[PDB]
């Protein structure tokens, strides 16, 4: 039956204001709790605060003193401010409904994503892993994905692994491949690894090899 | 104030049954309703258990809520697992004007049988410590469920520093992956006379090691 | 295998009027010299359909994916045959089966497959000099296909592989629809001299075929052979041609529709009844003419647009502020009970509040306890340490549960406590609140027991006087302000409701919408529910009085709960509409009657006439309409 739809700035950086709304079909605001909850990426949820029945606002006080929270009954639409916005801001942001102060949440928006990045389009730094014969390719505080490896041109793929790319403190991506041959096989043909970045365009065939 | 905790993890056969606890802490998670949310991924949460015990409507019966001011804890339990069951189940209670989320547990219904983590650890690369740096990499690979944590050591104590890590995710042949890297300095790296990185995963634990 | 088709300068599709095209044989009966009424998918007459290109000046041509909805209507008029035949299906890409027709020269070749359809689906098609005939050198269709479960070759079409043109000297067209898994197919051809559009004459198309594919169908979308003339690149940059075809669109919807079957056994004429007033005549009828006369044709019938519903004022609202706002509680081994009854009991001030530490109900949700009613309720209060509050509760056990106070365990209140030590808390404690340390047995449900005399513990048989194994049963609370929260005071009540056979008395409270008039609306006054116009009354009931019923005994008057006016109630039941010809021998245009409404247009005693022109001039009756009134066909 009441559906809720949001919209809003789902790409940000450092120190702006963070804005989104919400709005109801099918339903009034008067009668019940509003709220909005937010899920970091592969975190818990948080509860950041709400509207009562009759429009009254309660804040996590751990928010509190950077949060704001609004409607407008003539749009059917209420809204949230988080000012001052960091990277622990990132997360995907839901409005919701509860029936009664300490009852359920009992419907929800289709959620949106923030991301708050300071960072912009920039190549990759690529390194050895020297053999411990795995052996591997370090690609190194590269933005933004994607990124694609393989190696010696082509010419290897035996053992081949390429793990999830981690999101930096710096903001940037690390990405690492792994090749894996016998103990006889230690730099024995050009073990490279064919690194093309075309968010910037770019490509190098950097080496792998022996301590 | 007052928390609710949650494993991380469960896991069980399809067919079978299982209980995920929500134990209430610094204050008592009786005194006012609990509810269970499941959210499968890359969409909203929804309910399952929507007071102590009750069950929405539609929400299959194999669905049973529980609580006890004796243990101060909620548990849910879901009898007779499927594949659609594997999820993401969150409790949830009201506190003080605040509404508490336990951390959320992943059930996973064990299709696969199981597999410990193969591991991999790399020296700094040569030409980063030409290039003042050293990102040692621990690599974790074809485990299931995928559910490892990392403990990385430098020389033999464990270190918090300069380590970046990974959310574990499923690779081609349907195991689990997951990466950690430790950035330091070469000198740190020369400093740290071994270089070591533990990996836990569903009371299982492996090791892989390094050094200058 | 795929490719893509350069990204365009283009204009809008247009439209065109469909006029009588797109009808079909129904059914494989034979009927003969008859008139036949049936409700199926059909193109209705006179609908605006969509016209699309195929034409190389620039660059326009205009083969989207389009809805296939209910049913396609689909037309050409002939050019190089650039249409190919059309996919059908769903996802498109592999993943759910779909349909494809190609209309080959070679062969017609229908399949269903798991095709993985391109970002731009066609053939292309080269003037191979290399052996003097134009090829396909390109399936740019699709990049793969799995799973066929169905594959047909038909004899090859009127449809032919070279640049040719039909120079629209023909008209090719075709109904396209999907019922139960069968997928039916309809065509037919037609020499055609006028420019280009619809012609407006009639035709019907035969069946062509039905494939029994089950398949899901959704959307659609033509396939077209594009000329990589050797004047080309041969590239898909700019290595293709368009040609100068043109094709329409329309979709079946249900319809009742009239045919006419000549000796032959041959649809020769059509009517679609839902399309003006004169075609519900005919369709009425079952006739293709119609003499000067009135016909009763259809009722007209008014809907309710709101419901209302409307209560007395909210007024007698339950004690509960004199329980939870009291000054002096009991000591919970002499718990006080208050018993609620003949009020409205309004929960919402009591669950949505903020300041209880514990809120919860057995057998009862609070999202249904405000539209629930009882006998009566009762509530149970005392106050007790913050530890305690565990023990209120169905099945507990320890000496507040079980010396002091018991519920049932299949109870059906709500506990609500909250933390005092601003009332009930002060240096050195405050004393005067007690429990029941001992007993000789557990509390049945509900007792109480303010009994005070010395408990024997078992051994030392004891005269009536306090001593070893001989306790005063009560103690009392150290309610210092300083304590720690389990053993600071908690203020209880325990909400306890009833039904017996008596009749309810608490209830809770009731809303009331605005209220409307001078509409038909659905409504709710005081439970008497029905649906009708109200407006104010020259009525005057005696004081007591609620609704008034005429000779009939049908309700026709109430009261308004909130305000004690008096509405009547009036129905919108109308009825009746009537279509006036001059005989369709001497004009297609009518008039009609609707039997008795409030409203050319004309009002008369016998309903609001409309479409023909009240005139002051009387002549004898050519039609008779109502009340003395007529009307004719005239100058």
């Amino acid at each position: 039956q009441v559906q809720l739809q949001q919209w809003g700035a789902g790409l940000l950086k450092p120190s702006e204001t963070l804005s989104l709304t919400c709005a109801v079909y099918g339903g009034s605001f008067s009668g019940y709790y509003w709220s909005w909850i937010r899920q970091p990426p592969g975190k818990g949820l948080e509860w950041i605060g709400e509207i009562n029945h009759s429009g009254s606002t309660n804040y996590n006080p751990s928010l509190k003193s950077r949060v704001t929270i609004s409607v407008d009954t003539s749009k059917n639409q209420f809204s949230l401010k988080l000012s001052s916005v960091t990277a622990a801001d990132t997360a995907v942001y839901y409005c919701a409904r509860r029936w009664w102060l300490r009852g359920a949440f009992d419907i929800w928006g289709q959620g949106t994503t923030v991301t708050v990045s300071s960072a912009s389009t920039k190549g990759p730094s690529v390194f050895p892993l020297a053999p411990s014969a795995a052996l591997g390719c370090l690609v190194k505080d590269y933005f933004p994905e994607p990124v694609t490896v393989s190696w010696n041109s082509g010419a290897l793929t035996s053992g081949v692994h390429t793990f999830p790319a981690v999101l930096q403190s710096s903001g940037l991506y690390s990405l690492s491949s792994v090749v894996t041959v016998p103990s006889s096989s230690l730099g024995t043909q050009t073990y490279i690894c064919n690194v093309n970045h075309k968010p910037s365009n770019t490509k190098v065939d950097k080496r792998v090899e022996p301590k | 104030n007052f928390m609710l905790t949650q494993p991380h993890s469960v896991s069980a056969s399809p067919g079978k049954t299982v209980t995920i606890p929500c134990t209430g802490s610094s204050g008592n998670i009786a005194s006012n309703y609990v509810q269970w949310y499941q959210q499968r991924p890359g969409s909203a949460p929804t309910t399952v258990i929507y007071e102590d015990n009750q069950r929405p409507s539609g929400v299959p019966d194999r669905f049973s809520g529980s609580i006890d001011s004796s243990s101060n804890s909620a548990s849910l339990t879901i009898s007779g697992l499927k594949t659609e069951d594997e999820a993401d189940y969150y409790c949830q209670s009201y506190d003080n004007n605040i509404q508490v989320f336990g951390g959320g547990t992943k059930l996973t219904v064990l299709g696969q049988p199981k597999a410990a983590p193969s591991v991999t650890l790399f020296p700094p690369s040569s030409e980063e410590l030409q290039a003042n740096k050293a990102t040692l990499v621990c690599l974790i690979s074809d485990f299931y469920p995928g559910a490892v944590t990392v403990a990385w050591k430098a020389d033999s104590s464990p270190v918090k520093a300069g380590v970046e890590t990974t959310t574990p995710s499923k690779q081609s042949n349907n195991k689990y992956a997951a990466s950690s890297y430790l950035s330091l300095t070469p000198e740190q790296w020369k400093s740290h006379r071994s270089y070591s990185c533990q990996v836990t995963h569903e009371g299982s634990t492996v090791e892989k090691t390094v050094a200058p | 295998q795929c490719v893509n088709l350069t990204t365009r300068t283009q204009l809008p599709p247009a439209y065109t009027n469909s006029f009588t095209r797109g009808v079909y044989y129904p059914d494989k009966v034979f009927r003969s010299s008859v008139l036949h009424s049936t409700q199926d998918l059909f193109l209705p007459f006179f609908s605006n359909v969509t016209w699309f290109h195929a034409i190389h000046v620039t660059k326009r041509f205009d083969n989207p994916v389009l809805p296939f909805n209910d049913g396609v209507y689909f037309a050409s008029t002939e050019k190089s045959n650039i249409i190919r035949g059309w996919i059908f299906g769903t996802t498109l890409d592999s993943k759910t089966q779909s349909l494809l027709i190609v209309n080959n020269a070679t062969n017609v070749v229908i399949k269903v497959c798991e095709f993985q359809f391109c970002n731009d689906p066609f053939l292309g098609v080269y003037y191979h000099k290399n052996n003097k005939s134009w090829m396909e050198s390109e399936f740019r269709v699709y990049s793969s296909a799995n799973n066929c479960t169905f594959e047909y070759v038909s004899q090859p079409f009127l449809m032919d592989l070279e640049g040719k043109q039909g120079n629209f000297k023909n008209l090719r067209e075709f109904v396209f629809k999907n019922i139960d898994g069968y997928f039916k197919i309809y065509s037919k051809h037609t020499p055609i001299n006028l420019v280009r559009d619809l012609p407006q004459g009639f035709s019907a198309l035969e069946p062509l075929v039905d494939l029994p594919i089950g398949i899901n169908i959704t959307r659609f979308q033509t396939l077209l052979a594009l000329h990589r003339s050797y004047l080309t690149p041969g590239d898909s940059s700019s290595g293709w041609t368009a040609g100068a075809a043109a094709y329409y669109v329309g979709y079946l919807q249900p319809r009742t529709f009239l045919l006419k079957y000549n000796e032959n056994g041959t649809i020769t004429d059509a009517v679609d009844c839902a399309l003006d007033p004169l075609s519900e005549t005919k369709c009425t009828l079952k006739s293709f003419t119609v003499e000067k006369g009135i016909y009763q044709t259809s009722n007209f019938r008014v809907q309710p647009t709101e419901s209302i519903v409307r209560f007395p004022n909210i007024t007698n609202l339950c004690p509960f502020g004199e329980v939870f706002n009291a000054t002096r509680f009991a000591s919970v081994y002499a718990w006080n009970r208050k018993r609620i009854s003949n009020c409205v009991a309004d929960y919402s001030v009591l669950y949505n509040s903020a300041s209880f530490s514990t809120f919860k109900c057995y057998g009862v949700s609070p999202t249904k306890l405000n539209d629930l009613c009882f006998t009566n309720v009762y509530a149970d209060s005392f106050v007790i340490r913050g530890d305690e509050v565990r023990q209120i509760a169905p099945g507990q056990t320890g000496k507040i549960a079980d010396y002091n106070y018991k519920l049932p365990d299949d109870f059906t209140g709500c506990v609500i406590a909250w933390n005092s030590n601003n009332l009930d808390s002060k240096v050195g404690g405050n004393y005067n609140y007690l429990y029941r340390l001992f007993r000789k047995s557990n509390l049945k449900p509900f007792e109480r027991d303010i009994s005070t005399e010395i408990y024997q513990a078992g051994s030392t048989p004891c005269n009536g006087v306090e001593g070893f194994n001989c306790y005063f049963p009560l103690q009392s609370y150290g309610f210092q302000p300083t304590n720690g929260v389990g053993y600071q005071p908690y203020r209880v009540v325990v909400l306890s409701f009833e039904l017996l056979h008596a009749p309810a008395t608490v209830c809770g409270p009731k809303k009331s919408t605005n209220l409307v008039k001078n509409k038909c609306v659905n409504f709710n006054f005081n439970g008497l529910t029905g649906t009708g116009v109200l407006t104010e009354s020259n009525k005057k009931f005696l004081p007591f009085q609620q609704f008034g019923r005429d000779i009939a005994d049908t309700t026709d008057a109430v009261r308004d709960p909130q305000t004690l006016e008096i509405l009547d109630i009036t129905p919108c039941s109308f009825g009746g509409v009537s279509v006036i010809t001059p005989g369709t021998n001497t004009s297609n245009q009518v008039a009609v009657l609707y039997q008795d409404v409030n409203c050319n247009v004309f009002q008369t005693r016998a309903g609001c006439l409309i479409g023909a022109e009240h005139v002051n001039n009387s002549y004898e009756c050519d039609i008779p309409i109502g009340a003395g009134i007529c009307a004719s066909y005239q100058t």
